[PDB]
């Protein structure tokens, strides 16, 4: 297990860790989060009590360094930082643990939710989407735009998701205009999988990362990317069986975790109805179709 | 974006534009089979591509062989249309290529957009105008060349004959759409109006009769009467 200590909590804030949320009061004796499962990426996230504007947070992996959180009263936000003095860090964490000033990452015997939401997500790939090479962790917030949104503005603060555009020369082979538009297999398998992502694991990782940025920060361009990556698969007539089976599992856990109350703004009615009922893969996503029909039948 | 009554004079400005109408590309007769099932037989069709400013009609004849062994022909027909318009554009000198292409049916937008990706500066637009270009096959000389084609062929016409010597393109388009609307509403009567006077003929190099200005005013009123007549017969008014 690993630990993300907090220097202090000077402003009242709702703190997220992965799929959990908890409240810290202004100047409450809070010094961090312990028992964080090694082996996964994690996200620690924030929504200030006095200005819900800007959810923000940090993607990190405890295997890569010793990280802590410290409020900056000038920039007005909780910042992640790396402590290079490993003995200083271990000494700090131990004191805070001895004084029980840390909330424990829950350990649940019957739940594998976070694994199932981050199975293909790697810190190395997050750091290529979120470019800030001098840190081992990655800052994301509500307002950050994607490279694709920026083509239709600060390049340093952008989400560099892979651009997917169905009416683009990359998507459509000269002389196969009808074929490629109505059956996106070429774009999926040759352009994206073989060409850009190299394998389906990297494709799923970006899809999963996009969903989590949509859900945890309300990041609109992230929701657009997540739906585009689903639609590209569902709109391809030729998809390897293992990718369809895995996609069904990925989406099932994503729909399962979605706050019931946010489905109106996180789910695109057109994409979902197309994917489940009209697309080539309309009969290949049994688990996802079942949870969608029982959880959000209005959307359909 | 879309073209409608608010931006109608744009049709006659000096930016090159084309209307594309696909309603006569895929044409069939429905009939009974010996077993008493139903089957279609395709007949030759045409793409109706029109410069409203100049009258230049690019009539791409769609021969029935293009459907042989193909499935989902009504969908294929939109893509074949976009394929042929894109080929036409590429065949034109740069300074003749359109700045906008207006499709008369919104189902032509994505096919044409996809085929024109190489031309990002050509706007592909719908329209809220209900244009009567389906009636193009009621013009005898166009119907003749389509039905006689034995192979794919492009034929060029001026659908305005020599009217632009005497009237503006706005007025010429107004006449053309009134004639086509009438041919669409009651073809027999419209042709009777157009051809009831043997002394007014259609020149070999023309599509419509050689009416004087005063005779066009008469013809144009008879066409409006017919459209109003049929409107009464239709709704019992
Ligand atoms: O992060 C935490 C942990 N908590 C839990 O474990 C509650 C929430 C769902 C599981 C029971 C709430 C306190 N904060």
């Amino acid at each position: 297990m690993n630990t993300v200590p907090f220097t202090s909590a000077p402003i009242e804030v709702t703190i997220g860790i992965d799929q959990y949320s908890f409240n810290v009061k202004e100047n409450q004796p809070f010094h961090g989060i312990k028992d964080i499962p090694i082996g996964h990426v994690h996200v620690i996230h924030f929504q200030h009590a006095d200005n819900s504007s800007m959810r923000y947070g940090y993607w990190f992996d405890c295997r890569m360094g010793n990280f802590y959180i410290q409020y900056d009263p000038k920039d007005g936000l909780y910042k992640m930082m790396e402590e290079r003095d490993g003995a200083k860090f271990e000494n700090i964490v131990h004191n805070f643990k001895e004084r029980q000033m840390m909330v424990s990452y829950p350990k649940i015997d019957e739940d594998d939710t976070w694994y199932n939401l981050t199975e293909f997500v790697q810190m190395d790939k997050i750091r290529k989407i979120v470019r800030k090479d001098e840190n081992q962790f990655s800052y994301v917030d509500s307002s950050m735009t994607t490279v694709q949104e920026n083509e239709l503005s600060d390049p340093a603060h952008s989400l560099n998701y892979t651009v997917i555009n169905f009416k683009s020369r990359e998507a459509i082979r000269p002389g196969h205009e009808m074929e490629d538009f109505l059956d996106k297999s070429y774009y999926l398998n040759t352009v994206m999988l073989q060409g850009i992502f190299k394998n389906s694991s990297n494709y799923f990782g970006e899809l999963q990362f996009a969903f989590l940025n949509a859900m945890f920060f309300g990041n609109y361009g992230s929701s657009l990317q997540w739906h585009a990556m689903i639609e590209l698969i569902c709109s391809s007539a030729t998809v390897p069986k293992h990718m369809l089976d895995k996609l069904d599992e990925i989406l099932y856990y994503q729909i399962k975790t979605l706050p019931e109350q946010y489905s109106d703004i996180l789910l695109n009615e057109r994409v979902w109805n197309i994917c489940l009922y009209s697309s080539f893969q309309k009969n290949s996503l049994h688990n996802t179709e079942k949870i969608m029909e029982n959880k959000y039948p209005e959307l359909l | 974006g879309a073209m409608n009554s608010s931006n109608y004079a744009e049709l006659f400005n000096n930016d090159i534009k084309l209307f594309v109408d696909d309603t006569n590309v895929y044409r069939v007769t429905v009939h009974k089979t010996f077993e008493g099932n139903v089957a279609t037989k395709a007949i030759n069709g045409c793409i109706f591509t029109l410069n409203p400013k100049t009258g230049h009609l690019f009539l791409k004849i769609i021969h029935t062989s293009v459907w042989a062994g193909q499935k989902r022909l009504s969908q294929l027909a939109k893509w074949k249309t976009a394929e042929e318009v894109s080929a036409l554009v590429r065949s034109l000198p740069k300074e003749e290529q359109p700045k906008q292409i207006i499709v008369t049916r919104k189902a032509m937008l994505d096919p044409l957009e996809v085929h024109m990706l190489d031309f990002p500066n050509i706007a592909i637009r719908p329209t809220e105008l209900r244009l009567p270009f389906s009636a193009a096959m009621s013009i005898d000389k166009l119907s003749d060349v389509v039905m006689k084609a034995t192979e794919p062929q492009m034929v060029l016409f001026n659908i305005y004959d020599d009217w632009l010597d005497r009237i503006s393109s706005y007025t010429a388009f107004s006449r053309l759409t009134l004639l086509l609307r009438a041919l669409k509403t009651n073809e027999e009567s419209a042709k009777m109006i157009l051809l009831s006077d043997p002394t007014i003929t259609i020149k070999s190099y023309h599509l419509w009769p050689s009416f004087t200005d005063e005779q066009w005013i008469t013809i144009e009123s008879q066409m409006r009467d017919l459209i109003l007549t049929e409107y009464g017969r239709k709704y019992n008014v």
